[PDB]
C-alpha cells in the first residue's frame, strides 16, 4: 500500500474510531473468557494448583454409557 | 435513526376529559384526574376518574375479606413473627382440607378458612363480571369483553370448584400461595402421568404461542404503518386508507393470504379465548375418564418409541 | 452464578436428555472433603486364639489375637481418635461392661457385619464395603443424622401442616419437610401413579404425590444427582425405561428401614438424653449419613476389604 | 494533582455529583458490612468473643 | 393473485441483492433472490426429514406415523465435531438448512417493506424468535460443549427432551427468569383479549345504533379500571410484552446448565441467608 | 355410563374429534370474514374469460354488512363494489408477475410507494360534531407540556442537511391530545405545507427537525389544503403518500441493490 | 434546642406530616405487639398464668 | 472543619434532604434492630435473662 490515506475519504473517522475501540474491547473480552474456560491456561486456579489424587479405586464421575 | 414511534418526543396538554355523559339514574364519577409526565412518554398521561356503583362496592368488600383471611392464615403459620413472615413470604400458603374429609366442612385450622376464602373470592369475581357487563351496556357497546371474562371464569371454576366436586374431595384443589401453587401444578402433572400427553394441553399451548405470535405481528404491523395514520383503526375500518391497504398487501406478498383491518381483531379474540376453553376441558377429563395420559397415548399410537439402551429389573416382578 | 463448561455424563439414548452435569470447581472442593484413610499393615497370621485369652468376647469370637488388636487399633482411629481407648473401655481393665459406649459399639459391630453380608445387592456391587469410618468420619457422633422434626412453632389452637415453609431437607422447596418418618422409619407406600389408561380403583390423593416428591428431593440431594439418574421423566412408573441404579435404590430403602427398626431403636434405653430429639427418639440413619453428597460413599474408595473383622464369615 | 484541576467543575455540576457520591458511599459501606457479617471469620456478633453468658434442649440435626 | 387495489403497488426496485434478475411475483407471493434461496433451503430440509423418517432409528422401529417420526442429534462423545450421516449428521445438515431458510425469510421481508415504503418493525420482531431458536440449537450446545445438547426434530420427541431437561434441575418452576417469562406470556394473552374485545364492541354496536367514536374507547376503560392507554399505545405495549416474553425465555434456558448446575430452589438461598433474619 | 365406549374408543377421543369439527367450522368462518375487502380478485383469469370467471377462492364471499356513520355521515357496506382504475405505470416485461415502471417523474406519479386511494372528502368529527384535527391557533385551550422544547421556530432541514423552512404552527387532535402534523413555511415559494410527525426526527439538543424522506428542494410540491383551518380524509392521505414516495424515489442510490 | 424550631412547619406540609406519623405509629404498635406475641416469655395469652 | 460549609444549602434543596434523612434513619434503626434480633447472643427477649416464668 502507498496511498492508503484515501480510505479516510470514504469512511468517517469519527465512527471508525468508535467501532474499532468497541470491536477491540469485545475481542479482548472474548479471548480472555476463552482462556478462562480452557483447562491449561487458567491463572485463577493459582500458581500452586494441585488437584486431588485418588488413593484407591475411586472415581470423581459416575459411569455412563 | 428514523422516528420509530416508540416514545412520545413532544407532549401536549389539554384540560381533563370527564367522559361521555351517563344516562339518568347513575352516580357521578369519583376523583379528579391528574397528569403524569413520565407516564405520557408511552401512553396517555391522564389517570382517573373511575365509576363505582353498587356491584363495584360489593366486589371490593368480598375480595378484601378473602385476601385478609389468606394473609391472616399466612401470618399464623409462622406464629405471629412478622420478620419471619417477611423472610418466608414466597413459601407460605393457605391450603385445602385433608383428603379424609371428602366434601365436608373441617375445623378452621384444618381447611375451614380455605373454604371461606374460596367462597368469598368467587363471589367477588362474579360481581366484577356483572360490573363489566353493566358498564359495557351503559355506553351502548356490545358484550365481547364479558364473554371473554366468562371463559376465564369458567377455567377458574373448573380449576377450583367443579373438578373437586366431581372427584368427591376438597384435597384436589389448589392452595393459596406463590410457591405452594407451583408445587400443586407440578404434583398434578406427576400424579396423572405426564400431562404433556394430554391433547387438550397441546391445543392450549398452541393457542398461547399463537396469541403471542398474533400480538407481535399485529403490534409490529400497526407501528410500521402509523406514519400513514394507521393507529386510528376505526376510521380505517369505516373508510379504508393507505394504512390498511399496505398492511394487507405486505402480508399477502409475504405468506400468500391476508386479513382485514376489521377481521384481524377477530383472529385476536378467538385465539385468546380458546386458550382457556380448551384448558378447562383438559383438566375435567383428567382423573375422571383418563387415569394415565402416557398410557392413553400409547394406546392410541401417539407416544414415540426408543431403542433399548438402558433398562432396570423390576423388584416387584421377581 | 457459575461459569461454563461443566463435566457431563450421558446416561440414556441420544436426544432423550438423561445427563448429569458437574461444576469442576465444586467437584474438586467436594472431593477434598471425602478422602479415605490408609489402612494398617496386615497382622502376622497365627499364634494364640481369641477364645482362649479373652473372656467377654461375643461378636468377634472367630479371630486371632493379632487380628483382634489390629481391629481395635483401627476402630480407635475411625471413631474416637481424640479420646483414645478410654472412650469405650472403663479404666483399670477391659472385661467390664459398666459403660454404655461399649454396648453401643458391640451392637454397631453386628450392624456393620450384617451390612457387609446380608445386603450385597446394595453395598457390594463394586466391592466398596462398609466400615465404621463410613458414617463417623473420625467423630464420636455422626454429622448427618435425623430425628422426627416438629417444624416451626404454631399457636396453641392451630393444626400444623408440615409444609409451606422453606427447608433444606427438601432442598429449599415448599414441600413437606419431614419425609424421613413415613418412609425411612415406617413403611408407607411410595407409589402414587396408576398403571392403566382408564380409571380402575386407584384413589390416591394429590397430596400424597407431594410427600413422594419431598422424599425424592431428599434422595437426590443425599446422592448429589438429579432425577434422570434413575428415571426417564416421561414415565416415572416404568421400570423398563429406568436405569439400573433404580433397583439399587429400591434395595437401599429397605436396608435403611432394617437398620433403623432393628439396630437403632432398641438402643434408645441406654443412650444419654443428649442423643434424642424433642419427641424422645434417638438419632437415626438416612441416605445422607453414608453418601454425604456423593453417588458413592467416599466416591467408592475401598477400605473394607483390608479388615476381615467386618464380615460375618 | 495539577494546580489547574479546579476546572473540572466547568464540565460537571456540583449537585449531580454530590448526590451521587453521598448515595454511593452509603451503599458501599452497607455492602461491605454485610459481606463481613456473612463470613465466619469476620462476624463480630457471633464470634463467641468475649464469652457467651447465654445458655445454648433437644435439637433437630437435619437443618 | 392480486387484490382489487393492489396493482398500484407492484413497482420495480427496492431489492437488496439481485436487481432485476429475480424481481417478479409468483402467484400472490413475491420471491426475489432470498425467496429462491429460502424456498430451496426449505425444500431440501423437508426432503431430508422425509428420508430420515424412511430410514428410521432402526429397521424395526421405523414408522411413518406423524406423531412418532423423530430425527435425533449426535452423541455427546463426538463433541463439536461432525458426526456420520446415519449417526446424527443428518440432524446437523437439517439444522443448517433451517437456519438458512429462516434468515432468507427475514431478508425477503426486509425487501418487501423497502418496496412498500413502510417501517421495519416486522423483520425486527421476527429476529427475536430466530434468536431464541439459535440459542436453543447453537449457543447452548457450544457453551455446554457438544451438539448432542440440541433438541430432536419430532412432533412428540422434543416434548420428551423438554421434560427431561426440565427435570435435570429437580424443580424448574423455581427458575426466576422462567417466572418473568411466564408472567409476560400471561399478561400478553390478557392484553390481546381486551384489545380484540374493545375493537369489536365499538365496531359492532347494539342494534339500531351508530358506530362509536374514539371517546367511548377511552371512557370504557377509564370507567372499568380508572385508566386508558390509547390506540397507539396498546399496540406498543403488545409488541413490548410479546418480545419481553421471548427475551426472558432465552435468558432462562441459556443459564440452565452453563451458568447453574444445581437445583433451582437452592438458588434462592442468598435471600434466606441474609443477616436480617 | 362409563369411560369406555368400545374396546378402542373412549371419551377423550370423541371429545378431540368434536373439537376438530368445531375448529374447521371456525376457520371457515374467519376466512369468510377476511374476504370483505379486495375481493373478487383482479387476475388474468378474469380478463381472458371476458369478465366471466370471477376469482374468489374458497370459501366464497359473505352477504353485505352495514355500517352506519355518526352525525348522519351515511352508510357503508363492508363488501362493496369499487370502480376499476387505470394505473400511471407500464409493465417492464410482458410475462405475468412482472413489475411495473413508474412512468413519468416518480415523485409526481401516484404509483408505487407514492400511491393512495380516494377517501371520502369530509373531515373526521368529534363526539360533538367539531373537526377532529385542527391547528393550535384555534385550539387555544391546548398547551405544550412543561420542560419540553416547544417546536415553534425550529428550523427544518432536508435529507441532505439543508434548511428548507421553519415551523409556523402545530396541528393537534381534539379528542386525543397529541401532535399529528407540523406546519412548515417554505422559504422557496412563500407557501405553507404540512409534515406528518412520523416522517420527522426531533433533534432537541440543537433544536432541529430532520426529514429523511425528501430533500430540501422537494418541499415545493407537497399537496395543499382546501381551507387553512381543517383537513379531510382525502388530503391527509395524499399528503402522507407524497412523503412516503420519497423513501424510494429521493435519490439514485435508494432503488438498490447493495450488490 | 433553639427556640426557633417552629420554622420547620413552613418548610413541610403539616397535613402530610400528620398522616405519615399517624400511619407509622399504628404500624409500629402492631409490629411490636406481634413480635412480643411470637415469643414464649412474653406471650400473655398462652403463658398459662393465671391457671 | 471549614467555616464556609454553610454554602451547601445553596445547592441541594433542604426540604428534600430532610425527608431523605428521616426516612433513611428510620430504616437503618429498623434494620439494626432486626440484625440484633436474628442472633442467639444479643436477642434480649429470648435470652432467658432474667429468669423464665413460662415453660417451653
Ligand atoms: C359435534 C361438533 C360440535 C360443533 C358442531 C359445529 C361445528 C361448526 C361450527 C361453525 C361455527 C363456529 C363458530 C363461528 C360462529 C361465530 O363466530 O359467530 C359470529 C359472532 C359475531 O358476533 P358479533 O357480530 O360481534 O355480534 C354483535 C351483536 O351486536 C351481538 O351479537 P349477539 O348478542 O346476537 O350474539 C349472540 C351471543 C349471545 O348474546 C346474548 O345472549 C345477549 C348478551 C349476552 C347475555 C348472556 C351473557 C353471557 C352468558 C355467560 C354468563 C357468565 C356468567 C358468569 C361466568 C360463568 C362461567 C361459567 O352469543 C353468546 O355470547 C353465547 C354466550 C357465550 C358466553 C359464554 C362463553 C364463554 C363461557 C364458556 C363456558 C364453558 C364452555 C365449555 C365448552 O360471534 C359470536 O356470536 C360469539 C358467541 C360467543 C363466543 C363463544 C360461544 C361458545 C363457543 C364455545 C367454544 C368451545 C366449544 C367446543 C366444542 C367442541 C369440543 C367439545
Ligand atoms: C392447532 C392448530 C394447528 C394448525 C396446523 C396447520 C398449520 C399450518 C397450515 C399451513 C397452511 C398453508 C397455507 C398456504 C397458503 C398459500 C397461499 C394461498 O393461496 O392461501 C389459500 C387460502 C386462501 O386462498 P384464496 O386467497 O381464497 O385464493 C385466491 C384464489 O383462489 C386464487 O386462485 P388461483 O388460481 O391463484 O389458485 C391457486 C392457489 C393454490 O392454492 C393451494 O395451493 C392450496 C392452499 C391451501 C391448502 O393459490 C396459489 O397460486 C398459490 C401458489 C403458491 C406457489 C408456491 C411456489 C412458489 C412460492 C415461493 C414463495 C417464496 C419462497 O389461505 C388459507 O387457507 C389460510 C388458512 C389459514 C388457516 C390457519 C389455521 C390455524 C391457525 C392457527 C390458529 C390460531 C388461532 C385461530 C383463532
Ligand atoms: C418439566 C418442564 C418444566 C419446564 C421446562 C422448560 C424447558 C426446557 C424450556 C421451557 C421453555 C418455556 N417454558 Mg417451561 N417448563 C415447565 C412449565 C411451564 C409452564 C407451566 C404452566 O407450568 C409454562 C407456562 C411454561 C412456559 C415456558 C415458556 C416461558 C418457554 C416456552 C416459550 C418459548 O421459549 O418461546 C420460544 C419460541 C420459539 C423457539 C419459536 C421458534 C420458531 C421459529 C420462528 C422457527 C419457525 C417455525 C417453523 C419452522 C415455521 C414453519 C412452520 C410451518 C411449515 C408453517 N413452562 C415445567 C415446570 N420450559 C423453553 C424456553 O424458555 O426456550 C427459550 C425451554 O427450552
Ligand atoms: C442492644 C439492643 C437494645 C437497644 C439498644 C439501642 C441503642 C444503642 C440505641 C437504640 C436506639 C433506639 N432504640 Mg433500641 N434497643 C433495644 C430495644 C428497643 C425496643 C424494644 C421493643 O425493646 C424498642 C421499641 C427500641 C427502639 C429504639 C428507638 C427508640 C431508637 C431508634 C430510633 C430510630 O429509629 O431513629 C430513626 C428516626 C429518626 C432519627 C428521626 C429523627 C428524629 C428527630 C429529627 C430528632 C429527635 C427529635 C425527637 C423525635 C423528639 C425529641 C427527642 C429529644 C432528642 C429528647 N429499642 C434493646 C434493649 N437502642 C438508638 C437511640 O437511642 O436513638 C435515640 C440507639 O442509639
Ligand atoms: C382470555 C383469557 C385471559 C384473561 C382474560 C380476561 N381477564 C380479565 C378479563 C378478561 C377478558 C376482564 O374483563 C377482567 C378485567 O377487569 O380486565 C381489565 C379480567 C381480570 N383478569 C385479572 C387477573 C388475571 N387474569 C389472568 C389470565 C387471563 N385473563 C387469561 C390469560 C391471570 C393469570 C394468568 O393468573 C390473572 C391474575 C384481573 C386483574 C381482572 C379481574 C379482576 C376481578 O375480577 O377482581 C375481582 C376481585 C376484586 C377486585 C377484589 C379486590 C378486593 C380489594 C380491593 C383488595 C384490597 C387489598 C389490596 C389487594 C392490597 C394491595 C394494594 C392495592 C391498591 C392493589
Ligand atoms: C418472537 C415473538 C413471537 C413470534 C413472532 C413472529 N413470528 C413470525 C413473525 C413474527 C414477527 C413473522 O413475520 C413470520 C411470519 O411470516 O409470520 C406469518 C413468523 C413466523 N413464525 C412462525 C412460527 C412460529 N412462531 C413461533 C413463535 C413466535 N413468533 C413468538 C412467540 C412459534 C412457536 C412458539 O413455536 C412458531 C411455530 C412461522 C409461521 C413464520 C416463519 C415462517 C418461516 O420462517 O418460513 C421459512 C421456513 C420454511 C417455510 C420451512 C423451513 C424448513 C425447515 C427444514 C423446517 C423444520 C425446521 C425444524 C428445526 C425441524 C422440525 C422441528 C420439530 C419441532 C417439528
Ligand atoms: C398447486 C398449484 C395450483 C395452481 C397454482 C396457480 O395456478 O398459480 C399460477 C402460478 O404459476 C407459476 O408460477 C408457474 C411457475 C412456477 C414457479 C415456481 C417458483 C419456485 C421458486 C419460488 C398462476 O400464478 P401467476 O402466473 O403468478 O399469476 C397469474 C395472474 O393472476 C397474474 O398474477
Ligand atoms: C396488609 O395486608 C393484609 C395483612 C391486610 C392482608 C394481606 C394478605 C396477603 C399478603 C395475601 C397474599 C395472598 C397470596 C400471595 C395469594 C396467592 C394466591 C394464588 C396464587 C392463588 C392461585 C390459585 C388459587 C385458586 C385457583 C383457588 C381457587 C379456589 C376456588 C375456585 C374455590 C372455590 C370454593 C368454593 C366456592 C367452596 C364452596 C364451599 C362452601 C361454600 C361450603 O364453603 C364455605
Ligand atoms: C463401626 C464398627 C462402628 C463403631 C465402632 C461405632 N459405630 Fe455408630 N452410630 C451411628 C449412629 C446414627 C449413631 C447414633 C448417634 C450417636 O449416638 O451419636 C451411632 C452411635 C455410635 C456410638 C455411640 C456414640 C455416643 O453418642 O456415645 C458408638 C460408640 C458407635 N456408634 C460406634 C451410625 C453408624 C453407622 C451408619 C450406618 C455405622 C456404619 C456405624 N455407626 C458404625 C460404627
Ligand atoms: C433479584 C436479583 C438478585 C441478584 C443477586 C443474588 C444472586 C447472586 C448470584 C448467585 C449465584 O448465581
Ligand atoms: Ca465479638
Ligand atoms: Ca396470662
Ligand atoms: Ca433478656
Ligand atoms: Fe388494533
Ligand atoms: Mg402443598
Amino acid at each position: 500500500p502507498q496511498q492508503l490515506y484515501k480510505i479516510w475519504l470514504a469512511f468517517d473517522p469519527r465512527m471508525a474510531l468508535i467501532g474499532l475501540g468497541a470491536f477491540l474491547f469485545a475481542l479482548a473480552l472474548f479471548i480472555h473468557y476463552m482462556l478462562l474456560s480452557s483447562p491449561g491456561f487458567d491463572w485463577l486456579l493459582g500458581p500452586d494448583h494441585a488437584p486431588v489424587a485418588l488413593s484407591a479405586g475411586m472415581s470423581a464421575l459416575p459411569a455412563g454409557r | 435513526p428514523e422516528y420509530q414511534n416508540i416514545f412520545t418526543a413532544v407532549q401536549v396538554r389539554a384540560p381533563a376529559y370527564p367522559g361521555v355523559p351517563l344516562p339518568k339514574g347513575h352516580l357521578p364519577r369519583i376523583g379528579r384526574p391528574i397528569f403524569s409526565y413520565w407516564l405520557g412518554k408511552i401512553g396517555d398521561a391522564q389517570i382517573g376518574p373511575i365509576y363505582l356503583g353498587f356491584t363495584g362496592t360489593l366486589s371490593i368488600i368480598f375480595g378484601f375479606i378473602a385476601i385478609f383471611i389468606i394473609g391472616f392464615n399466612m401470618l399464623a403459620s409462622v406464629d405471629w413473627n412478622i420478620i419471619q413472615f417477611v423472610k418466608h413470604f414466597f413459601w407460605l400458603g393457605l391450603e385445602p382440607p385433608a383428603p379424609q374429609y371428602g366434601l365436608s366442612i373441617p375445623p378452621l385450622s384444618e381447611g375451614g378458612w380455605w373454604l371461606m376464602a374460596g367462597f368469598f373470592l368467587t363471589m367477588s369475581i362474579i360481581l366484577w363480571w356483572v360490573r363489566t357487563y353493566k358498564r359495557a351496556e351503559a355506553l351502548g357497546m356490545s358484550q365481547h369483553l364479558s364473554w371473554a371474562f366468562a371463559a376465564a371464569i369458567f377455567f377458574y371454576l373448573s380449576l377450583g370448584f367443579i373438578r373437586p366436586v366431581m372427584m368427591g374431595s376438597w384435597a384436589e384443589a389448589v392452595p393459596f400461595g406463590i410457591f405452594p401453587h407451583l408445587d400443586w401444578t407440578a404434583a398434578f402433572s406427576i400424579r396423572y402421568g405426564n400431562l404433556y400427553y394430554n391433547p387438550f394441553h397441546m391445543l392450549s399451548i398452541a393457542f398461547l404461542y399463537g396469541s403471542a405470535l398474533l400480538f407481535a405481528m399485529h403490534g409490529a404491523t400497526i407501528l410500521a404503518v402509523s406514519r400513514f395514520g394507521g393507529d386510528r383503526e376505526i376510521d380505517q375500518i369505516t373508510d379504508r386508507g393507505t394504512a390498511a391497504e399496505r398492511a394487507a398487501i405486505f402480508w399477502r406478498w409475504t405468506m400468500g393470504f391476508n386479513a382485514s383491518m376489521e377481521s384481524i381483531h377477530r383472529w385476536a379474540w378467538w385465539c385468546a379465548v380458546l386458550t382457556v376453553i380448551t384448558a378447562g376441558i383438559g383438566i375435567l377429563l383428567t382423573g375422571t375418564v383418563v387415569e394415565n395420559w402416557y398410557l392413553w397415548a400409547i394406546k392410541h399410537g401417539v407416544a414415540p418409541a426408543y431403542p433399548e439402551v438402558v433398562t432396570a429389573v423390576d423388584p416387584y416382578a421377581t | 452464578c457459575e461459569r461454563p463448561p461443566p463435566e457431563v455424563v450421558q446416561k440414556g439414548y441420544r436426544g432423550v436428555a438423561m445427563e448429569q452435569n458437574y461444576n469442576p470447581r465444586l467437584l474438586e472442593a467436594s472431593l477434598k472433603q471425602n478422602l479415605p484413610v490408609e489402612s494398617l499393615p496386615a497382622a502376622a497370621p497365627g499364634g494364640p486364639k481369641v477364645s482362649d485369652v479373652y473372656q467377654n468376647v461375643q461378636v468377634l469370637k472367630d479371630l486371632s489375637v493379632a487380628e483382634f488388636t489390629r481391629t481395635m487399633v483401627a476402630v480407635t482411629t475411625w471413631v474416637s481418635p481424640k479420646e483414645g481407648c478410654n472412650y469405650c473401655h472403663v479404666p483399670g481393665n477391659w472385661a467390664s461392661d459398666d459403660i454404655y459406649t461399649k454396648v453401643v459399639s458391640r451392637r454397631m459391630f453386628e450392624m456393620v457385619r450384617a451390612a457387609n453380608s446380608d445386603w450385597k445387592q446394595h453395598v457390594a456391587v463394586n466391592g466398596t464395603g462398609v466400615t465404621c469410618y463410613t458414617c463417623h468420619r473420625g467423630n464420636p457422633v455422626p454429622k448427618y443424622v435425623w430425628v422426627t422434626d416438629p417444624g416451626p412453632n404454631q399457636p396453641s389452637g392451630v393444626k400444623p401442616t408440615g409444609q409451606n415453609y422453606a427447608s433444606s431437607t427438601v432442598a429449599y422447596a415448599a414441600l413437606p419437610f419431614d419425609p424421613y418418618t413415613p418412609f425411612l422409619d415406617q413403611t408407607n407406600e411410595i407409589r402414587v401413579i396408576g398403571q392403566t389408561a382408564l380409571p380402575a380403583g386407584n384413589t390416591t390423593s394429590l397430596k400424597q404425590a407431594e410427600w413422594t416428591y419431598g422424599l425424592m428431593m431428599q434422595i437426590s440431594d443425599s446422592l448429589g444427582v438429579n432425577c434422570t439418574f434413575c428415571h426417564n421423566s416421561r414415565a416415572f412408573y416404568d421400570w423398563k425405561q429406568s436405569t439400573p441404579q433404580r433397583t439399587t435404590a429400591w434395595y437401599a430403602i429397605r436396608h435403611v428401614r432394617d437398620i433403623n427398626q432393628n439396630y437403632i431403636w432398641p438402643l434408645n434405653d441406654v443412650l444419654p438424653a443428649s442423643r434424642k430429639g424433642p419427641y424422645g427418639d434417638p438419632f437415626k440413619v438416612g441416605c445422607m449419613t453414608c453418601h454425604q453428597g456423593a453417588y458413592r460413599p467416599l466416591y467408592g474408595a475401598q477400605m473394607a476389604k483390608d479388615y476381615p473383622a467386618l464380615y460375618a464369615s | 494533582m495539577s494546580p489547574d484541576l479546579w476546572k473540572i467543575w466547568l464540565l460537571i455540576d456540583p449537585r449531580r455529583v454530590l448526590i451521587a457520591v453521598f448515595a454511593f458511599l452509603t451503599i458501599l459501606g452497607l455492602a461491605i458490612h454485610m459481606i463481613l457479617l456473612s463470613t465466619t471469620e469476620f462476624n463480630w456478633l457471633e464470634d463467641g468473643i468475649p464469652a457467651a453468658k447465654v445458655q445454648q434442649t433437644p435439637v433437630v440435626p437435619q437443618r | 393473485a392480486m387484490l382489487s387495489f393492489e396493482r398500484k403497488y407492484r413497482v420495480r426496485g427496492g431489492t437488496l441483492i439481485g436487481g432485476d434478475l429475480f424481481d417478479f411475483w409468483v402467484g400472490p407471493f413475491y420471491v426475489g433472490f432470498f425467496g429462491v434461496t429460502g424456498f430451496f433451503f426449505a425444500l431440501l430440509g423437508v426432503l431430508l426429514i422425509v428420508w430420515g423418517a424412511t430410514i428410521g432409528p432402526n429397521a424395526e422401529l421405523q414408522t411413518y406415523n406423524i406423531w412418532q417420526i423423530s430425527i435425533a442429534p449426535p452423541d455427546l462423545s463426538y463433541g463439536l465435531g461432525m458426526a456420520p450421516l446415519t449417526e446424527g449428521g443428518l440432524w446437523q445438515i437439517i439444522t443448517i438448512c433451517a437456519i438458512g431458510a429462516f434468515v432468507s425469510w427475514a431478508l425477503r421481508e426486509v425487501e418487501i417493506c423497502r418496496k412498500l415504503g413502510i417501517g421495519f418493525h416486522i423483520p425486527f420482531a421476527f429476529a427475536f424468535a430466530i434468536g431464541a431458536y439459535l440459542v436453543l440449537v447453537v449457543v447452548r450446545p457450544i457453551l455446554m460443549g457438544a451438539w448432542g445438547h440440541g433438541f430432536p426434530y419430532g412432533i412428540l420427541s422434543h416434548l420428551d427432551w423438554v421434560s427431561n431437561v426440565g427435570y435435570q434441575f429437580l424443580h424448574f418452576h423455581y427458575n426466576p427468569a422462567h417466572m418473568l417469562a411466564i408472567t409476560f406470556f400471561f399478561t400478553n394473552c390478557l392484553a390481546l383479549s381486551m384489545h380484540g374485545s374493545l375493537i369489536l364492541s365499538v365496531t359492532n354496536p347494539q342494534k339500531g345504533e351508530e358506530v362509536k367514536t374514539s371517546e367511548h374507547e377511552n371512557t370504557f376503560f377509564r370507567d372499568i379500571v380508572g385508566y386508558s392507554i390509547g390506540a397507539l399505545a396498546i399496540h406498543r405495549l403488545g409488541l413490548f410484552l410479546a418480545l419481553s416474553a421471548v427475551f426472558w425465555s432465552a435468558v432462562c434456558i441459556v443459564i440452565s446448565g452453563p451458568f447453574w448446575t444445581r437445583g433451582w430452589p437452592e438458588w434462592w438461598n442468598w435471600w434466606l441467608e441474609l443477616p436480617l433474619w | 355410563m362409563s369411560a369406555a365406549i368400545t374396546e378402542y374408543m373412549d371419551v377423550a377421543q370423541l371429545t378431540i374429534w368434536a373439537f376438530w369439527f368445531f375448529f374447521a367450522g371456525l376457520i371457515i368462518y374467519l376466512r369468510r370474514e377476511d374476504k370483505r375487502e379486495g375481493y373478487p380478485l383482479d387476475s388474468d383469469r378474469t380478463e381472458r374469460s371476458g369478465g366471466r370467471v370471477k376469482v374468489v377462492g374458497f370459501p366464497d364471499l359473505a352477504d353485505p354488512k352495514t355500517f352506519v356513520l355518526p352525525h348522519n355521515a351515511g352508510t357503508v357496506m363492508a363488501p362493496r363494489v369499487e370502480a376499476p382504475t387505470s394505473i400511471n405505470a407500464t409493465p417492464v416485461a410482458p410475462f405475468p408477475g412482472a413489475p411495473f415502471e413508474p412512468n413519468g417523474d416518480p415523485m409526481l406519479s401516484g404509483f408505487g410507494p407514492a400511491a393512495s386511494p380516494d377517501r371520502a372528502k369530509h373531515c373526521d368529527l368529534t363526539f360533538e360534531g367539531l373537526p377532529k384535527i385542527v391547528p393550535m391557533r384555534v385550539a387555544t385551550d391546548f398547551s405544550i407540556a412543561d420542560k419540553d422544547p416547544d417546536p415553534r421556530g425550529m428550523t427544518v432541514v432536508g435529507l441532505d442537511g439543508e434548511v428548507a423552512g421553519t415551523i409556523s404552527d402545530i396541528w393537534v387532535d381534539r379528542s386525543e391530545p397529541q401532535i399529528r402534523y407540523l406546519e412548515v413555511d417554505v422559504s422557496a415559494t412563500k407557501k405553507k405545507v404540512l409534515l406528518p410527525i412520523g416522517f420527522s426526527r426531533f433533534d432537541k439538543k440543537a433544536g432541529k427537525v430532520k426529514v429523511a424522506a425528501i430533500k430540501a428542494a422537494h418541499f415545493a410540491n407537497v399537496p395543499a389544503l382546501s381551507k387553512p383551518d381543517q383537513i379531510t380524509l382525502y388530503e391527509e392521505d395524499k399528503v402522507c403518500a407524497y412523503y412516503a414516495g420519497g423513501k424510494l424515489y429521493a435519490t439514485a442510490e435508494r432503488a438498490g441493490p447493495l450488490l
